């Protein structure tokens, strides 16, 4: 009889994980502050990793990787991609981005951003950028509008090249992003969930008006909010992989695997193998696993771009049951055994 | 922190006290002569905690024998080890106490107490570092309860910075001598809450039940009960009498077991339960049994409360890695029953020498809030009589006012409230 | 990565390697503390002895 | 040459002193009776070993050590032990009754009666010093003597020898071997009273030494003897530079200036490799690269914690055995590319290296194999603050219900010292967080 504790009660995913854990009949739940646990479903912020792995006779395991915020907060993602040889500035699946702090906070990249913005003015290339913080979005061709915006807020933001010719599904002439769910276990096996989701927009994309949000921003909430035709083509503004595969076959004469998924597996593995030495718990006194949500854009050439990594993602509601079961299969009972996998293991050893 | 002064008072006090000296004298290799004839020197290394050394290399128990009646103490002198006790340490009146707390604390007992304290002072004046006193007594008679608690406050007055430890047998209707026992016990618990650091609550209800259900004895004698009591007493004093990785004394025991001063009433446990057995017991079996309510010497269900602190001692040769593993398993598997606000409240010790008659054994000292169940039982029996002032005349005839009774009942009910306080904290 | 202040001798050697550059109370206050705590002890002992006298 | 006095307080301190001085004598070829054939200056000395030993006209080499326990049983086994002859009886000091695992009993109640005697014996040792550097103080956080009497000793030492340096070797409390439920109380209490009196302290967590003993020595249930022989190897590599010819950490002041930029953050993490079973039938000796690399696995640290998620302020590598600078720099080069080693911005990224050419000495019949080379890394990393967080949590859990505090108040302490000490620790945790996180 293994034991466990729940310290994030706003987790959809780990709420269901709690339930099936009990339904085993071999897992008992303890109280938030009881130290004699095998398994921690920790809180999102200031999780006490320093207290883990000091209980004699308890193999302890937690559902987060200390350090993994380097990947899951946009300013740190930018910093990590351009400072690490494994990725580098020349990294071809990340939009050029620069980190910018507000006026009265003042390191920062403001001047080097406009260094490129001007050869973008001059270049006669698309010079439209998006500004982001880790609500609070601005898309503009004018840099100074960007930084005006940035510094009337108090947070550090990131300016990133907006992808001006995205892939647009038809009918609709509309945008989307792809969200992929990745589980990393205590062994640093990297597991991609076979099911992803396209978060579509219900609005025809329009290049001219960059300040009406809904045809440009794909996330579930804004479509359920400011959009006239939410739910029109697909249920929940959510197209799954069977459909998107068929659509690519029918309209573009490709498959999802060849056109997009090789690139997604490549990006997921490069990102995680990069930070692996900083976060691995291979010889630690406690163990981590973690569920990540990777978000990608696909341009009209069918090139995949990574937009962000999410450290505490929710699932699409039809997949909750399946994914969560897998989390217990692969992350939890691998460590604590009970009395066709839904995951693609991501590994590649090219010799050179 | 070396010498302990042992005092046994009354019928029950002296009969369990004598069985105690028999048992540990055997464990330490001293015979009735007082002469050491053992084979290991673990036996003699700390034998000064309980024994003085006499001329001829004799060992004399640091033990004082007290009664208001001469009967039981002449039977002590008659018994197996009777002549190991220093004869000047027999201190006795002739009246008896009639199972009457007042006679023991206020009238007959006053008359005798100064003599006992003279012998006590004589024994403590020869001690390099006296740690304190252990008293054996029952709470339901008159000498043990009444006079023993009188002794306890006199000793606290003369030795206010020494440790007072008692083994206190609680009365049960299942084994009872008289109807006034809940009165005597409640008056005594009022004393014990104020004036001892550590009390082992030896419940005659639990001893009767173990004798009847588990040992399958259909009419238990005091001899059968006292067998269990001397097993428990040998266990709980192991880490005081022997050297180990953990060498304990009365004060460190108080420090680590008692988080709040009044909550110092311990529930002892023993495994394997034995009666006057060839299969050796496996460490997992010792650990399961010692924590089982059927091995508690205080008739309380430990699942009705929470363990404040726990101290276990395993006796015999066995794997201390297995004992560590097993103790850790029972904590981590029933962690709800251990308070979360005292970290690492279970401490475990091992000693290589087992009790006579066993290759392996385990003793358990629990400071549980489930002990309240005992004090409520007594409290109920008390009120059932006191609400009609029944039998009070035996006491008012010796000077006591009803007020003293209602005060003592109140203090015990407070003790119970304290325990419930910490059972939901 | 540069090595500096290297010192050798029959029994050993020491040096420094750089990878990258940078980017009390008195005796009598103590005796007052100890004496205040002793006083508090003696007062508690007296409260006890007074209750026992009662 | 400038002398240091070692002071061992309470059970943990005394038994570890035993371990260390056995080791020192083995290393300097001093016999149990106190003789040193090797020393050709009979009756006198200006050498590096004379930092830790004085000489007599009969050629006896005597530790500059004071043992102090509030109860006799443990120092008694020094008096009757194999090194009976080594120690002058005035250097072994016992009380009658111990502090009963009670900080306030050891500090206030029983400390008061023995502090002047102990300072007098310490001055008897200091009078024999032409140029005293200061003190190495060995004690447990968890003991009542260990915590309470040591903190009173530390205040008085600052008063009588204010120009001297005081270094600590502190045993941090681990429930697998601890003896008492109040050890968190004691450790916070003593840290708070000792902080501004210690220049540099090496914390040893009994949990880490215990697991090293299980995992790498194949000892099922480690004793204090196992733990102390390993801890004494570590202490010996930390002190070797005071006892031997060299140019790194040659006096106590150098420990502070090399390892402690900020005076409050003075708790360097020690990592030690390699630890190999003497009963290991076949063992392939490990290289400079392999053991320097072992310096960066938490499983080798004296305190389990994860320096990947902290910042460094200083790093020292003490090698013993067949080691040359070229191999050290090669190993450092390769390790830097494979590992997260981030120094604070206002400190150079770099290592101070010291090498002594005789390999570690191991007690005959001990558990440790002889090895051709070994290293002890001392790194002032903010990651060590994890241990404080652990302690502080445990303390917060008990003190919330005021559990056990009555035992301290009854010794004359005031409940307020508990929350003063806890607030100092809160400060300390915040200082580490400022230096080491963004
Ligand atoms: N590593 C190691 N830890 C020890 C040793 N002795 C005791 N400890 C630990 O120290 C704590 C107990 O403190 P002690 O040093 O024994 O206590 P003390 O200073 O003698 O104080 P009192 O005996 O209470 O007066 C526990 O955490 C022990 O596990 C030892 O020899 N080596
Ligand atoms: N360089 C870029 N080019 C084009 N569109 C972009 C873009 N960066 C972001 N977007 C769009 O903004 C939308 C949301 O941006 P982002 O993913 O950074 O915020 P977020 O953190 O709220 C998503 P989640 O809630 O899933 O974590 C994306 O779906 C995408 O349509
Ligand atoms: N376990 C045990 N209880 C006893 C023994 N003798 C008496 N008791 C109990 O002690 C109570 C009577 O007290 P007793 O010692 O005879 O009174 P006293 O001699 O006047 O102090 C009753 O509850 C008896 O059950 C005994 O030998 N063993
Ligand atoms: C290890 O088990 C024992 C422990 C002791 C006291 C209690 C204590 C303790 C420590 C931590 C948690 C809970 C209790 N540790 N103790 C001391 N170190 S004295 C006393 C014992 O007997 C008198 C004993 O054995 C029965
Ligand atoms: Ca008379
Ligand atoms: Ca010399
Ligand atoms: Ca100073
Ligand atoms: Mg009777
Ligand atoms: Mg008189
Ligand atoms: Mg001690």
């Amino acid at each position: 009889m293994y034991t466990f504790v729940v310290r994030d009660e706003n987790s959809s995913v780990y709420a269901e994980v709690s339930r099936l854990l009990l339904a085993t009949g071999q897992w008992k739940r303890l109280r938030k502050d009881n130290p004699r646990f095998n398994l921690m479903l920790g809180e999102r912020n200031r999780l006490p990793f320093g207290r883990l792995g000091h209980e004699p006779g308890l193999v302890q395991l937690v559902n987060y990787y200390r350090g993994a915020d380097k990947l899951c907060r946009k300013a740190s993602l930018v910093k990590l991609i351009k400072t690490s040889p494994e990725l580098s500035e020349s990294c071809t699946w990340f939009p050029e981005s620069y980190v910018i702090y507000p006026t009265n906070l003042k390191t920062d990249e403001r001047e080097v951003f406009l260094a490129a913005y001007n050869r973008r003015r001059e270049g006669r290339e698309g010079n439209v950028w998006i500004a982001k913080s880790s609500e609070g979005i601005l898309i503009s061709s004018e840099a100074s509008e960007l930084l005006d915006f940035i510094d009337e807020q108090g947070q550090v933001h990131v300016i990133q090249k907006y992808l001006e010719k995205p892939l647009l599904l038809e009918p609709g002439h509309r945008k989307f992003d792809i969200r992929s769910w990745v589980l990393v276990d205590h062994l640093y096996n990297i597991y991609l969930y076979r099911e992803g989701v396209l978060r579509t927009s219900s609005e025809p994309y329009n290049s001219a008006n960059f300040q009406d949000k809904t045809c440009h921003l794909t996330n579930h909430c804004i479509q359920k909010e400011y959009s006239k035709n939410y739910g029109r083509y697909e249920e929940g503004n959510e197209m799954f992989f069977e459909e998107f595969n068929q659509y690519l076959m029918d309209a573009l004469n490709t498959t999802l695997e060849n056109s997009i998924l090789l690139q997604i597996k490549h990006i997921i593995r490069s990102c995680l193998m990069c930070i692996e030495p900083a976060i691995s718990t291979k010889h630690l006194h406690y163990q981590s696993f973690q569920l990540f949500g990777f978000d990608f854009m696909v341009d009209e050439e069918l090139k995949v771009w990574l937009i962000e990594v999410n450290g505490a993602p929710a699932c699409a509601q039809k997949l909750y049951a399946e994914l969560c079961q897998g989390i217990v299969d692969v992350a939890i009972s691998s460590v604590f055994p009970l009395a066709t996998s839904i995951f693609i293991k991501l590994h590649h050893h090219h010799h050179h | 922190m070396r010498e302990i002064v042992h005092i046994q008072a009354g019928q029950c006090g002296n009969q369990i006290g004598a069985k105690f000296w028999e048992v540990i004298s055997d464990e330490h290799g001293i015979d009735p002569t007082g002469s050491y004839h053992g084979d290991s020197d673990l036996q003699l290394e700390r034998i000064n905690v309980y024994y003085n050394e006499a001329t001829g290399n004799k060992y004399v128990p640091r033990a004082i024998l007290v009664d208001l009646e001469p009967g039981t103490m002449d039977s002590v002198r008659s018994g197996p080890f009777g002549q190991i006790f220093r004869p000047d340490n027999f201190v006795f009146g002739q009246s008896g106490a009639g199972n009457n707390w007042a006679k023991g604390h206020y009238t007959e007992g006053a008359e005798l107490v100064d003599s006992v304290l003279d012998v006590v002072r004589k024994e403590s004046e020869s001690c390099d570092c006296l740690q304190g006193f252990q008293l054996t007594h029952s709470l339901g008679g008159g000498t043990g309860s009444g006079m023993g608690t009188l002794l306890i406050s006199k000793i606290r007055e003369e030795y206010p910075d020494r440790i007072m430890n008692t083994f206190s047998v609680m009365p049960s209707p299942k084994v009872s001598d008289t109807v006034v026992e809940p009165y005597n016990a409640t008056l005594s618990v009022h004393q014990l809450v104020e004036n001892t650091d550590e009390t082992y609550c030896i419940d005659n209800e639990a001893l009767y039940d173990i004798c009847f259900r588990t040992l399958k004895l259909t009419t238990p004698t005091y001899g059968d009960l006292n067998h269990l009591v001397s097993a428990t007493m040998s266990g709980v004093t192991t880490c005081l009498r022997f050297p180990g990785q953990l060498n304990a004394d009365l004060r460190k025991l108080a420090v680590n077991m008692v988080p709040f001063p009044r909550l110092h009433f311990f529930m002892p446990g023993f495994a394997p339960l034995t009666s006057r057995q060839y299969r050796a017991l496996t460490v997992p079996e010792l650990t399961q049994q010692m924590f089982d309510s059927k091995n508690m010497m205080a008739a309380c269900d430990p699942r009705h409360g929470r363990y404040l602190t726990v101290a276990a001692i395993f006796r015999g040769r066995m794997s201390m890695k297995e004992v560590d593993e097993q103790m850790l398993n029972v904590q981590n598997k029933n962690s709800s029953y251990f308070v979360e606000w005292i970290p690492n409240n279970v401490k475990t010790a091992v000693c290589d020498i087992p009790p006579r008659g066993l290759k392996m054994s385990a003793t358990f000292i629990g400071n549980s809030t489930a002990i309240q169940e005992l004090f409520k039982r007594i409290s109920e029996q008390f009120t059932a009589m006191f609400r009609r002032k029944a039998f009070l005349h035996w006491y008012t005839g010796e000077g006591m006012d009803e007020m003293e009774f209602t005060e003592a009942e109140s203090n015990m009910n407070d003790l119970v409230s304290e325990y419930q306080q910490y059972q939901d904290a | 990565m540069e090595v500096i202040e290297l010192n050798k001798c029959t029994s050993g050697q020491s040096f420094e390697v750089i990878l990258k550059p940078p980017s009390d109370p008195s005796l009598e206050e103590i005796q007052k503390k100890l004496e205040a705590a002793e006083e508090r002890r003696k007062y508690q002992e007296a409260e006890l002895l007074k209750h026992l006298a009662e | 040459m400038r002398e240091c006095i070692s002071i061992h307080v309470g059970q943990a301190g005394v038994q570890i002193g035993n371990a260390c001085w056995e080791l020192y004598c083995l290393e300097h070829g001093i016999q149990p009776d106190g003789q040193m054939p090797s020393d050709k200056t009979i009756g006198g000395g200006d050498d590096s070993f004379n930092t830790f030993f004085s000489e007599t006209g009969a050629g006896k080499h005597v530790p500059r050590a004071v043992f102090v326990d509030l109860e006799p049983t443990v120092i008694d086994e020094v008096r009757t032990g194999t090194y009976r002859q080594l120690f002058h009886p005035e250097q072994l000091i016992t009380g009658k009754e111990d502090a009963a695992n009670n900080y306030a009993r050891g500090h206030y109640t029983i400390g008061k009666e023995i502090i002047d005697l102990v300072l007098d014996r310490i001055r008897k040792l200091a009078d024999q010093c032409t140029g005293l550097q200061g003190f190495l103080v060995f004690h447990s956080f968890g003991g009542g003597t260990g915590s309470g009497f040591t903190s009173l000793l530390m205040e008085r030492l600052s008063v009588d020898y204010g120009k001297k340096s005081k270094l600590e070797f502190s045993i941090y409390p681990a429930p697998q071997v601890s003896t008492a439920v109040v050890e968190p109380y004691n450790s916070i209490l003593t840290t708070h009273t000792t902080l501004e009196h210690s220049d540099c302290a090496f914390m040893v967590d009994n949990e880490a030494i215990y697991d090293i003993c299980r995992r790498n020595l194949d000892i099922e249930r480690p004793t204090y003897t196992n733990l102390n022989r390993l801890i004494s190897q570590i202490v010996s590599s930390i002190t070797a530079s005071l006892r031997f010819d060299g140019a790194l950490n040659v006096d106590l002041t150098e420990f502070q200036t090399n390892l402690v930029p900020y005076p409050r953050i003075h708790f360097p993490l020690a990592t030690y490799a390699p630890v190999i079973s003497a009963e290991k039938a076949y063992h392939e000796q490990l290289s400079v690269a392999e053991i320097t690399n072992a310096c960066f696995e938490p499983a080798n640290q004296m305190v389990k914690c994860d320096p990947r998620h902290g910042k460094y302020m200083a790093c020292c590598l003490l090698y013993r055995g067949d080691v040359v600078p070229k191999d050290v720099n090669a190993a450092i080069a390769t390790i830097k590319t494979k590992r997260s080693i981030q120094f604070v911005d206002w400190c150079p990224t770099g290592f101070k290296v010291g090498i002594n050419y005789q390999p570690p000495t191991v007690v005959p019949g001990g558990d440790l194999a002889k090895v051709q080379r070994a290293v002890c890394m001392l790194s002032n990393t903010t990651a060590i603050a994890e241990a404080w967080a652990r302690l502080d949590h445990k303390f917060d859990l008990m003190y919330a219900k005021r559990a056990f505090v009555h035992w301290y108040v009854g010794e004359g302490m005031e409940e307020g010292e508990f929350s003063e000490a806890r607030e100092d620790m809160a400060a300390l945790e915040k200082d580490y967080e400022e230096v080491g996180v963004d």
